[PDB]
């Protein structure tokens, strides 16, 4: 279920990095509060997006570098 | 861009992109898991070894096909020899490029439905199309029409075409192929000796069934004289000396194609499925079957098949008609090259499974009119 | 000459290749703040009618909702070239294993005790 | 050791008189100022210690430049502080990898005798094209005109 | 901080800090209590002098070795011994320093765990491993496959590997070394009137089988020879005067290895035990298991070994293989090489035994994982 398992995983982060939200029972300091919430876990996943871009650029140049190695010790 | 030609064969993995005369990489479909404990720390020892690299450190393995019979038996194991087809192979990365799968006539529906899904899904293609593996053997010759019997290594079809207008009611699989060949000959060796037990010796004993083995023309002929002279001995080194005469085993091992009684199957030789495939055709374009019949795949490789093949039809057929059998030099790789010029062609180019099609019909797209 | 200038000089471009590099992730923390600064959108909290409010709130989750979905995506394509590198590191590894260990560096015995013991201490470098 | 060598080379050459002045005490009877496999086992076995020859003529070797199998007097100064070693692990792979990395401007996997110059230019340092040069033949071993990862990694060799 | 290297053996005791080339101390693993009376007041004597120092003081002392073959027959004595190596051979507490034992193959398991509760209990290391003698001495001569026989002074064990992944069927361990090979000398030196008996001349006859005893290439021409001229009678001086003239003695203890039934022994040589355990492994791999023959431990320094190993073995293998015997000159010392290395691994620095991991599982846990 390996396929199964990455597609319930996404469908569980959907419900999961977002719970269940009910704004209608909430003051407006504390829907305030949920959208700063929201808009600073938003922030958080820029950061990690960004993150991952450099990993993977360092990932591509190191792949490169192991290739000429490989071809070098032939 | 560039379409890749994969071809997953039964024994041998046939790859290369499309527009070109012999493909790029070939190599065993075998993957193999190490069998014993090793104590060497940080020699950098893997859990699997796929394609030519099993075939090295194949003494401390088990190898294991994951492909029995044209059907897929171990999909893990299949999706690793794809993925190491196409990264450390070709070095292409799949997201931009449309592939071009082969699949035996007369298979399980789940076995194209899970590849079309796995080429899809996990490795991401652009666009797939499945293709029976005779028809690419006809298109390789040049031809179009002939009866083409394709006898790879896990199994045996034969599949008459006339004038592009495929016959479905005339298609004759038969399950005997190379693999049984070389269970045979591994079976018929311990007559003398020698006994070949474990997977890695089955290795070579297909190696001695490729270097040493032939077709009799008469078979009762070569039975009396392989038992009088000794002209037919001839003599192979095993991977570590000792070398081994093989005797009447020579003619035997690949005999069993045209008696399959001889591994217990009831069904008739590759000489007479044949005559039957043609029979149920028509009775119009019988003669230009027998006139263009077509030899392909491994099998077919045997020094003195086509002369063999055509005794046999010319004894079955009717005196008048011309027995002729087509026996190009490049047998082996004449489903990949037909392959290639299919993919090649102009008016094909409309023919492939886009991914929105997939997306809207799901896996079971291949068995509609993108066939 | 001898290596101890040449020691000298290639220690100097070490010290200068370490400065580089420290400079160069300065600057691409630096950068990487200022433009995550600029990708998220403003917070706009003020005078908004509750209705409204609850509105804004539920945009900003789908757009959660949707960022999350971006952001698992690519952390996917990264474990997948995390992998992919680490099988390229266990092929690089098979092909420079083998006799190509470093070893210790043991077989002088102790010697300053030695010189210690049999001279005084006329042996002050060690 | 060498470290102490560095250290004590900022000295003047009557140290080397003094060291010779040591050896002396040791093993009194030396004439020609330079350390053979015969006096430095004796002088060990009055230690009591017992170096390889292997050793010391490998220790020398790996300092012959012209290839003599001898020493002049700061090549002997330096065969001398060889008979101890201090040079540990070489710094850090991991660290010395990423300066490698960081070497490699154009991303070409390797690096290049232009390279090399743009970084010796920005050390600043006081440098001759001779030392370029020197610099080039210990770190270009097949002399492709880059520098391979092995390779880099034997430049860097016993390296802190 | 630094690992400990130390090497139990049997006959000679090797330790020494991991990451060197050559053991710090290096002595014979005896424990000699006095037998006679003592008449001198305040002379200092001791109740056991262990180690080197037994060896000069042999005149007086009953000198016991505490492990026959590869077991340890006598714990209280074992204990001192380490004991002895570890506080005045290096001067270094154990209590700060990892240590790697060494244990023969094949050996029964109470003697592992009893090893390993001791290095726990008394001299409390913060982590110790056991590792085969062999594996290290493959280590040392920075190969990754090939058969190595470590004839040791103890026992002879010949423990084939391959890529790393040792065949675990295939170790045959032969209880003939060079102690055995000490008595039988001592037996034959007999027959020209040298009766030693005491087990302090037992030292005398080991030394006289060190510096006298070669290998003949060829035996019956050996014997022919010797027994003609007399160009083989060396002289040798006993630690008193009176030398000895040893004449075909010279060549007949070491033939021992080659023929173990001049000690009754029923098994084959050392010379066809091997060919033994090559032809257990698996087809593919016994060529280079041929050509990468390896050579350890101290009893194969015999002047002339490599030699009629290698035309026995050419004799037995078939005729194609390249029969190759691998014997560096730091022959001896091997073992401990290989572990210094094996110490100084990055990649091996988790797979120590930690104290903790004792304290939860007890003495049984080295036949788990941590091996
Ligand atoms: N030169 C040869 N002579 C005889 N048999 C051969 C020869 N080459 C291949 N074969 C047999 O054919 C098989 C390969 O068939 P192949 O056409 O690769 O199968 P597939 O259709 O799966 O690609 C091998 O297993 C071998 O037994
Ligand atoms: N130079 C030599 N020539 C012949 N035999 C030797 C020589 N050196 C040692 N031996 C034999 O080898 C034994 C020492 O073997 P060793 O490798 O120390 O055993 P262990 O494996 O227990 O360390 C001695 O008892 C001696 O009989
Ligand atoms: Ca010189
Ligand atoms: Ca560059
Ligand atoms: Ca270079
Ligand atoms: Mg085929
Ligand atoms: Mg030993």
């Amino acid at each position: 279920g390996k396929r199964q398992t990455e597609r319930e995983k996404k469908k569980k982060i959907l419900a999961e990095r977002r719970k269940v939200l009910a704004i209608d029972h909430l003051n407006e300091d504390q829907l305030r509060e949920k959208a700063k919430e929201l808009w600073q876990s938003i922030y958080n996943l820029e950061a990690e997006k960004f993150d991952l871009q450099e990993k993977f650029k360092q990932q591509k140049y190191e792949i490169n570098v192991l290739r000429n190695r490989i071809n070098d010790n032939q | 861009t560039t379409a890749l030609v994969c071809d997953n064969g039964s024994g041998l993995v046939k790859a290369g992109f499309a527009g070109d005369d012999a493909p790029r990489a070939v190599f065993p479909s075998i993957v193999g898991r190490p069998r014993h404990q090793g104590v060497m720390v940080g020699m950098g020892q893997k859990d699997s070894y796929v394609g030519d690299e099993a075939q090295s450190k194949r003494g401390i393995l088990t190898l294991k096909y994951p492909i029995e019979h044209g059907i897929i038996t171990n999909w893990d194991d299949m999706e690793k020899i794809w993925h190491h087809t196409f990264y450390n192979e070709l070095r292409v990365a799949p997201e931009e490029h449309p592939t071009l799968l082969t699949e035996a006539p007369l298979n399980p529906k789940a076995n194209r439905e899970k590849m079309t899904q796995i080429m899809f899904e996990t490795f991401n293609v652009p666009a797939m199309y499945v293709a029976i593996q005779a028809v690419l053997s006809l298109y390789a010759s040049g031809r179009t029409t002939g009866i083409v019997l394709d006898s790879g290594d896990g199994v045996t079809h034969n599949v008459p075409i006339y004038e592009g207008y495929a016959l479905p009611h005339a298609i004759m699989r038969l399950d005997l192929a190379g693999r049984d060949l070389t269970d045979y000959l591994m079976k018929i060796l311990t007559e003398r000796g020698y006994s070949f037990v474990t997977t890695a010796e089955r290795e070579i004993v297909r190696d001695i069934k490729e270097k040493l083995c032939y077709v009799a023309l008469d078979f009762e002929n070569e039975m009396a004289t392989a038992a009088s002279s000794s002209s037919l001995e001839k003599s192979y080194e095993l991977p570590d000396g000792q070398v081994i005469t093989i005797g009447n085993e020579r003619f035997r091992c690949p005999e069993t194609l045209f008696q399959p009684s001889f591994i217990g199957m009831e069904s008739a030789g590759i000489h007479e499925t044949t005559y039957n495939s043609i029979m149920k055709c028509d009775i119009d374009i019988r003669k230009d079957l027998y006139a263009n019949n077509v030899l392909s795949g491994g099998t077919t490789m045997y020094p003195g098949i086509a002369d063999r093949m055509q005794k046999e039809i010319t004894a079955l057929a009717p005196s008048t008609m011309k027995i002729k059998i087509i026996a190009p030099p490049e047998r082996k790789y004449s489903v990949w090259i037909g392959g290639s010029i299919l993919a090649s062609l102009s008016t094909f180019q409309q023919m492939w499974i886009s991914k929105q099609e997939y997306d809207e019909a799901g896996p079971s797209i291949v068995h509609r009119k993108c066939f | 000459i001898s290596a101890s200038r040449k020691l000298q000089l290639k220690t100097l471009m070490l010290q200068i290749a370490k400065q580089e590099m420290e400079r160069e992730a300065e600057e691409r923390r630096g950068e990487k703040g200022r433009v995550l600064r600029t990708r998220c959108q403003p917070l706009e909290l003020d005078g908004l009618g509750f209705e409204e409010l609850q509105d804004l709130c539920r945009q900003l989750h789908a757009r959660v909702d949707k960022v999350d979905e971006e952001r698992y995506d690519v952390e996917a394509k990264v474990t997948k070239n995390i992998t992919e590198i680490a099988d390229l590191t266990q092929k690089i590894y098979d092909l420079r294993g083998k006799f190509k260990r470093p070893t210790l560096r043991r077989v002088r015995i102790s010697a300053d005790a030695m010189m210690q013991a049999l001279l005084g201490t006329r042996a002050k470098e060690s | 050791d060498d470290i102490y060598k560095a250290a004590v080379e900022q000295l003047t050459e009557e140290q080397k008189n003094e060291f010779k002045a040591a050896f002396d005490i040791f093993v009194l009877g030396a004439e020609d100022g330079c350390i053979s496999t015969k006096e430095l086992g004796k002088v060990m076995r009055m230690l009591g210690q017992n170096p390889t020859p292997e050793e010391l003529q490998e220790m020398i070797d790996e300092v012959d430049e012209d290839g003599s199998g001898t020493v002049d007097f700061d090549e002997f100064l330096v065969m001398m502080v060889r008979c101890m070693k201090d040079d540990s692990k070489g710094k850090s792979e991991e660290e010395l990898s990423d300066l490698f990395r960081m070497f490699d401007k154009n991303a070409d996997g390797y690096i290049d005798l232009d390279e090399l110059k743009m970084m010796l230019q920005a050390t600043g340092e006081t440098i001759t094209e001779d030392d370029i040069e020197e610099l080039m033949k210990d770190g270009d071993k097949n002399n492709d005109g880059r520098i391979d990862y092995d390779e880099f990694l034997e430049f860097m060799k016993g390296v802190e």
